[PDB]
């Protein structure tokens, strides 16, 4: 699991734009405030590699 | 990137009609992302 992708963000990345930053992904009209619930996820998954 | 060119001059007030052209520095690979900034002094 040390190995990751970006799985939400608001617009695409342009070629070669790097965006590491860490905030919880809001999908819906419910807003995050620092944490996952209705409409909003943490913006990485894992491949999880066996 | 980033330019320059410097001159003398005799107006004070603001910057005197004229024409001369500035010449490359620097480039640098950066990837970071600038929408702000600031002079120091
Ligand atoms: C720079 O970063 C902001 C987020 O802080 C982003 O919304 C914006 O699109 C970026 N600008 C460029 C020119 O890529």
């Amino acid at each position: 699991y040390n190995y990751l992708y970006r799985l939400f963000r608001k617009s695409n990345l342009k070629p070669f734009e790097r965006d590491i930053s860490t905030e919880i992904y809001q999908a819906g009209s419910t807003p995050c405030n620092g944490v996952e619930g209705f409409n909003c996820y943490f913006p990485l998954q894992s491949y999880g590699f066996q | 990137k980033i330019y320059s060119k410097h001159t003398p001059i005799n107006l004070v007030r603001d910057l005197p009609q004229g024409f001369s052209a500035l010449e490359p520095l620097v480039d640098l690979p950066i990837g970071i992302n600038i929408t702000r900034f600031q002079t120091l002094l």
